[PDB]
């Protein structure tokens, strides 16, 4: 359930090939019907990848060795230009897309 | 180089070291190019979509389903009156019986 | 499941030594230890089935072959193999001969098999159009044959031909290059296409009978709709229909003479 | 909040912004608590927002004794049953006692 | 890295823990031990 | 005067080009836009995805089985119509915004 | 408040509630029309085994049709109220 | 795309039936406007003008309100189109049923369906049937069928003539018309005849008044339905607007000017071409409407049909494809100079039957020295024009103003046009197609968006010009 | 001018959704409650299920017997 | 199986059982992953009390 | 008694006499709303006329 768009800068742990992954509109669950347990821990885990998945397993198939693992680590995107500015034209083409 | 969430602060404090990653002095310099007229070379905000995505003006769904569920029972209706004045007709013959 | 029989009860001293609703009776995590336990001890009498989720779906024609289709499928594993095919093509069959006399007929039989097994079923469950199915023949038959359909009715055949060399986890790859080649060839090759628009869009699901093991993908059907759901960032439509100004088109730059000058 | 069965995910809003009114809290970044509040007032959606958590430490930071990593005692506000009562208790950490073994010091 | 606050939002994390770490449980090879020879019909007795 | 260069206008609100925006019983301004260009379908629509920006699937059709039985179900429980086959919600939010004119002059 | 039951004049008998003496004289033409009707004394009384049955003005089809009684409470329209298809004797 | 449009240069009529039926008995009041000869009515426009203000007036005193309905069993007849103009001035809903084939089952459900406060049916009713494989009319006893439906006018008692439900089975019906050609001199006695002669009031004739209140777009026909498009559809209702134009749009493509004999071929009386097609055609644009032989389905009269067109100066026949074969099985019999006075025959095919192939026509001009031949395709929602292909020029135009867009399934009045090869919902447009569709429940309408396209549920493709070929609905 | 034709008005089989004798039917607004918004079919029930909400507000629909109201 | 999978990798058979196997996670009573893939095909939504054309209320 | 609908005495109400000739299929605040656009035509061509 995330009501506002964000995509994050996924770094994988195998070829570390920086993939980004979004995170769309998921609407959420009815209130009409409320249920306590289903929507606060909606929200709570809201924040957690607000947050640049804080407490969570990333689990996105890779693009360079296709696989799907849960070896992600979740660049923050001043951090990657921290990555991306710093590498040569050529590995742009390697590790990037 | 992205937006920085509602509780982030908004300051660009101005042109200064790798400014280019301040998504506001980036996104503010790119204007004064254009009241300057400088030409601006790097890509625009690539607003990202998926597959399952739905135009603005989209095509509502409500005025639809409610234009549909009415045929569902009038084609009900149709169907369960056959005959009905044929039954109605027993129905009295057997309430003037009682 | 016919490990539902789980004795409401548990050995574990009920904590809380005083009295009171709710003692001496099963806890959700003994309940799931009595499921596992008696689940092995089926496992061992073989009586243990996993077609108990999948009772839906229509069960896969039994086949000597055809086993691909009764595997429980992960749906992480059916996301890896994405392959695609041009959608005109109906079906893809692969037969392979049982036991092949020669050497090179064992090593492309192996590719067959792999492809029958490694290839096919993602196939299926990523195109929808096509009917995949496997059968195994029983002769020396040195090599397999691949029958890649059409939607117009045409067909052709794939010579399974790996090469001495190379291995079979790669023989296949060579084999999918070869295929989803013919289907793409297949389909431009094709006659007048208005009919196999109307039959592509009328061809019912051919991948039901698959068996995916949605592991971790079991919230909702929107995360079982993961494969589908595609992101397209940097998505490009660079053809506006522009809509000029025709009247007064002039008179922007011929205005507002500012401050006029010494002259006037 | 949308009514379809099967709601696959997308960029923005397909259905325009999301009707309700618990999507009107969540549109502004409140949790969905919000839709049980009978004052809203600019400090309540301040105070609800969890701008700066209203919650503390047992002790001093400078006595602190016990390790409590990343916690406060969070005062959780209940409602009561059957005549709706709305009265606030803080709730603790659970503290168990850390009986390791650091091999620096070969000994637990 | 992240911890389950609910049994069955843990073996959810067993489940991609599974994939991850034992990965030799998700091939091609591992789900056909049952079919790396003849269907079981067709052998000797 | 404050504006100093066209800075882009979004188009107005659902409810607004339902009504006056693309209606050209008051002759509004996208009533020219809106028979040029929006409302065609895409090239590769078919009769499901013709609200889609861009068809979601190779083909028409369901794509997978709960997509599939949930459409095998609808369109009989709402008895066999022609469009029935698109699965609709069975709950009215009675929203004003998903509301346009029932009934009206043309 | 307490006083949940009243006690001046409680009437004796009361024709609105008794086991089956208001009942919903829903219409059989699955229009989800009901016209609350109380059985009268000819009713009241089980001089009907038969369930209650008259013909009455379908507001929504503008025509006389059959009303069959039932419980005022529930949904009039239920998938029960689905009448089989057939093939009419109109048509080639 | 999946859009096709005729042109709008056309003049739109607009005004009710009983508007038209003024000014043309004042422009042409002693021209000729249908010939018969199986009845023997030469009527001039002045007739039908008198012949339906008296008629109207004969159906309000025996009953017949505004609102109500009224059914018509009624053979090729003439006085079976007096009813439409009877039945427009006072908004009654005149139902047509097919005669082709009747029973007292199917007259057990239109006497439910439609709740008629008027039956009009005759004695006897000439219904084909196939006799040694081959079809032979056999003069069918309809008055057989009445008592079957009505045990109640058997068991008669001296006060059931006044009684107030004559049958309280079907309380709906009030009177029975019967229509049978009589010889006698001295006619029914006003016991059992309806007065239509003479000013039925004093201070003005209270038509012209109810004439104000009913509106051009509300029903004044039920025509059957031979294929309907879903089981909801059990009749297809035109109203003023959509009959009156039906004609005005075929009276333009065909240039019917005044002095214009142009007949149709019979038994069509049901199908929108004896309805609304042919004489509407022959009422607005100054025309000539000579019907044929009473029936046309054995070949016996098929033969003597064609006399019929040959001393009536016909200039153009239309009628289904069906009628056109039995003309041409004998097309041989009567030398060739007995079709110098045609000069094109039109065949109006249902949307759904079969491209009628080139070949074919170019049998019909063999036979019957024809300039061209027409050929009106459309659903009957349509009321049975869409495209008109022509035989020399076989470029089918649609008729002009007229659209039809083939939507998604999802909106209603934005569900976007498809893409031309696709099958989506069909969405007409245009004056002469309808919106609304008898059925058991009553009268009913169909989708009318608010951009004019109204929806009628026949799943249909587009493709490249004007070629709307409808398909059946999907059942996946 | 413009010969081109339209009807009168356009007709939808759609039923009206506000029936003056039924509670809580209307046309709501795209921001009021929904219709039963937390009640979760039962009478007054947002307050049944607000001892079930994790942690509300700090000033939170309380206790409030209609004196005066 | 692994001697003909390393090879694949174009690394040694030893370094491949930390490919494919980063951890063994033996598999005891208390800790099974769950014993039976949940079910594909989900019962059907309806509205609400068997109300059939469509349902005014949740 | 414990009808819903008098039969049509001396009553104002809505166009009766077009209540009769409209679709069925309309609901009805939809259609109160349609046979008056419907008369608000028949007022104008009166008028013209
Ligand atoms: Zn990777």
């Amino acid at each position: 359930s995330n009501r506002f768009f964000q995509k994050f800068y996924l770094r994988c742990g195998n070829c570390s090939a920086i993939q980004r992954s979004a995170q769309g509109y998921q609407p959420i669950a009815n209130p009409i019907l409320f249920k306590s347990d289903e929507h606060c821990r909606n929200y709570h885990d809201e924040q957690r990848r607000a947050a640049g998945y804080s407490g969570m397993v990333v689990t996105c198939r890779c693009h360079r060795c296709e696989r799907v693992h849960s070896n992600w680590k979740v660049l923050d995107a001043q951090q990657f230009l921290d990555a991306k500015l710093r590498m040569t034209p050529e590995e742009r083409a390697q590790r990037l897309w | 180089v992205p937006r920085p969430p509602q509780r982030i602060r908004a300051q660009s404090e101005g042109v200064v070291g790798r400014w280019y990653t301040n998504y506001w002095t980036l996104h503010s310099v790119r204007y004064q190019c254009q009241l300057a007229g400088v030409e601006w070379q790097f890509g625009e905000r690539q607003r990202p979509r998926t597959n399952y995505d739905e135009p603005h003006m989209y095509t509502d769904f409500e005025e639809t389903k409610a234009i549909r569920d009415y045929r569902s029972r009038w084609i009900n209706v149709n169907r369960s009156l056959v005959g009905m004045s044929r039954r109605m007709k027993e129905s009295e013959e057997e309430a003037r019986y009682l | 499941e016919q490990v539902q029989d789980v004795p409401t009860s548990t050995d574990r001293k009920p904590t809380g030594m005083h009295r009171g609703p709710g003692k001496r009776q099963t806890a959700p995590k003994e309940a799931a230890q009595y499921q596992f336990i008696k689940k092995w001890d089926l496992q061992m009498r073989e009586t243990w089935d996993e077609l108990e989720p999948f009772k839906g779906l229509p069960k896969p024609k039994v086949q000597f072959g055809n086993e691909a289709a009764e595997v429980i499928w992960p749906y992480a594993l059916l996301l890896e193999n994405v392959i695609k095919v041009h959608p005109y093509t109906k079906s893809i069959y692969v037969y392979y001969s049982q036991r092949q006399s020669t050497p090179l007929g064992e090593l492309a039989a192996r590719v067959a098999k792999r492809v029958s097994q490694a290839y096919l079923i993602p196939i299926t469950f990523h195109n929808s159009h096509v009917y995949v199915e496997a059968e195994m023949l029983l002769e020396y038959s040195e090599t397999p044959w691949v029958v890649v359909h059409c939607l117009d009715g045409t067909h052709k055949l794939i010579p399974v031909k790996p090469q001495a060399g190379q291995t079979v986890k790669e023989g296949a790859e060579e084999v999918l290059n070869g295929i989803v080649s013919a289907c793409n060839e297949i389909g431009s090759a094709v006659k007048n296409p208005k009919e196999v628009m109307r039959l592509l869009s009328e061809r019912p699901l051919q991948n039901q009978y698959v068996r995916v093991n949605y592991q971790w993908y079991g919230d909702t059907p929107e995360e079982r709709m993961s494969h589908l759901v595609k992101w397209d960032y940097e998505p490009e439509e660079v053809v506006p229909q522009l809509r000029n100004r025709t009247q007064h088109v002039l008179d922007w730059m011929n205005y507002d003479g500012n401050l006029p000058t010494h002259n006037s | 909040f949308s009514t379809f069965a099967l709601n696959p995910e997308t960029s923005r809003a397909p259905h325009g912004p999301p009707r309700g009114l618990i999507n009107r809290y969540i549109s502004m970044g409140l949790p969905p608590w919000a839709a049980w509040c009978n004052r809203v007032n600019r400090h309540a959606l301040y105070r609800m927002s969890d701008v700066s958590p209203r919650s503390f430490l047992p002790k001093a930071p400078h006595e602190m004794d016990v390790i409590w990593m990343n916690e406060r005692v969070r005062e959780r506000v209940r409602t009561s049953r059957q005549v709706q009562h709305v009265y606030r208790q803080l709730k603790y950490p659970f503290v168990k006692t850390g009986i390791h073994y650091s091999d620096t010091l070969d000994h637990w | 890295e992240e911890i389950p606050k609910t049994p069955h939002a843990y073996k959810k994390l067993l489940e991609k823990q599974s994939y991850t770490e034992e990965r030799w449980k998700y091939t091609i090879e591992y789900l056909f031990r049952k079919y790396e020879a003849d269907p079981p019909e067709l052998q000797d007795k | 005067e404050e504006f100093p260069t066209f800075m882009e206008q979004e188009l107005p609100e659902r409810k607004g080009l339902e009504n006056f925006a693309t209606n050209s019983r008051k002759r509004g301004w996208l009533a020219q836009w809106y028979e040029d260009e929006s409302r065609y379908a895409h090239p590769g629509a078919g009769r499901r995805t013709a609200h889609y920006i861009r068809p979601p699937t190779d083909r028409d059709f369901p794509a997978t089985i709960e997509e599939y039985e949930l459409a095998k179900h609808h369109q009989k429980w709402h008895l066999n119509q022609p469009g029935s086959a698109t699965v609709l919600p069975w709950h009215s939010l009675n929203t004003a915004d998903m509301a346009r004119r029932s009934a009206g002059r043309l | 408040r307490l006083k949940k039951r009243m006690v001046g004049f409680i009437p004796k008998v009361i024709p609105r509630k008794i086991r089956n003496n208001m009942v919903a004289l829903r219409s059989e033409a699955n229009t989800g029309h009901m016209e609350g009707y109380i059985k009268t004394e000819a009713e009241r009384l089980d001089a009907t085994g038969r369930k209650l049955q008259k013909t009455m003005w379908d507001p929504v089809l503008q025509r006389y049709t059959l009303m069959k009684e039932t419980k005022v409470r529930g949904p009039f329209l239920t998938k029960s109220n689905i009448a089989r298809k057939v093939d009419f004797p109109v048509g080639a | 795309y999946s859009e096709v449009k005729g042109t709008c240069g056309t003049p739109v009529l607009d005004q009710l039936i009983g508007y038209y039926v003024n000014i043309q008995s004042r422009k042409m009041y002693y021209k000729d406007f249908l010939r018969i000869e199986h009845q023997a009515v030469r009527w001039a426009f002045a007739d039908i003008r008198k012949n339906s203000e008296a008629l109207a007036h004969g159906l309000l005193q025996t009953g017949v309100r505004p609102g109500d309905r009224v059914l018509a069993i009624q053979p090729c007849n003439c006085e079976t189109f007096v009813l439409q103009l009877s039945c427009a001035k006072i908004g009654a809903l005149l139902c047509i049923v097919p005669q082709d084939t009747i029973s007292a089952d199917k007259l057990r459900f239109y006497l439910n369906e439609f709740q008629p406060r008027h039956l009009v049916a005759r004695e006897w009713i000439n219904v084909p049937e196939m006799k040694q494989g081959e079809l032979v009319e056999r003069n069918m006893h309809f008055w057989d069928t009445i008592y079957n439906v009505i045990p109640e006018l058997g068991l008669s008692y001296p006060g059931q003539k006044f009684q107030w439900v004559h049958s309280q089975e079907f309380y709906y019906l009030k009177k029975i018309i019967i229509t049978d050609h009589n010889m006698n001199l001295l006619g029914v006695t006003p016991m059992r005849k309806m007065l239509v002669w003479g000013p039925f009031s004093y201070y003005e004739q209270r038509l012209r008044r109810l004439s104000a209140l009913l509106h051009p777009d509300d029903p004044v026909l039920a025509l059957e339905d031979p294929n309907p498009a879903m089981e909801d559809k059990l009749h297809i209702t035109y109203s003023h607007r959509n009959c009156v134009n039906a004609g005005f749009l075929f009276g333009q493509l065909m240039q019917l000017k005044a002095e214009t004999r142009f007949g149709v071929m019979p038994n069509h009386h049901t199908d929108p071409i004896g309805a609304i097609i042919a004489p509407y055609a022959a009422l607005t644009s100054g025309a000539v409407l000579v019907h044929i032989h009473s029936d046309m389905f054995t070949d016996d009269h098929a033969i003597n049909g064609i006399e019929k067109l040959c001393v009536e100066e016909v200039e153009t026949l239309v009628g289904r494809k069906a009628d056109f074969d039995l003309i041409l099985k004998h097309a041989g019999n009567f030398d060739a100079d007995q079709f110098e006075h045609l000069r094109s025959v039109v065949i109006f095919e249902d949307g759904i039957e079969a491209p009628v192939s080139e070949e074919y026509l170019n049998k019909l001009s063999k036979a019957l020295s024809l300039d061209d031949v027409y050929v009106f395709r459309g659903p009957i929602e349509a009321s049975y024009m869409l495209t008109w292909r022509t035989l020399k020029k076989g470029s089918q135009g649609m008729v002009p103003h007229v659209e039809a867009k083939v939507v998604g399934d999802r909106g209603t009045s934005d569900a976007k046009v498809l893409v031309a090869g696709t099958r989506g919902n069909l969405r007409l447009k245009g004056p002469h197609v309808t919106a609304g569709y008898y059925n058991n429940a009553g009268l009913m309408t169909e989708l009318i968006d608010e951009h004019g396209f109204a929806s009628t549920s026949r799943e249909a493709m587009i493709d490249g010009k004007d070629n709307i070929t409808l398909m059946s609905a999907q059942t996946y | 001018a413009s010969q081109r034709w339209l009807p009168l008005q356009t007709l939808k089989p759609m039923g009206h959704n506000w029936s003056a004798a039924t509670r809580s039917s209307g046309v709501r607004g795209p921001h009021m409650q929904l219709m039963q918004e937390r009640l979760d079919q039962k009478g007054f029930g947002w307050k049944r299920k607000s001892r079930s909400l994790w942690q509300q507000d700090v000033a939170t629909a309380g206790f409030r017997p209609h004196r005066y109201f | 199986v692994l001697p003909t999978k390393a090879q694949e990798m174009g690394c040694t058979l030893d370094e491949a059982r930390r490919v494919y196997r980063q951890a063994i996670m033996t598999e005891t009573p208390t800790w099974h992953r769950p014993l039976q893939c949940p079910t594909v095909k989900q019962e059907v939504q309806e509205p609400r009390d068997q109300r059939w054309p469509a349902s005014p209320k949740w | 008694h414990h009808n819903s609908s008098l039969p049509y005495a001396k009553h104002d109400t809505n166009n009766v006499l077009a209540m009769r000739l409209f679709p069925v299929n309309v609901g009805v605040r939809a259609r109160t709303e349609a046979i008056r656009i419907r008369t608000d035509d028949c007022l104008q061509r009166l008028r013209d006329a």
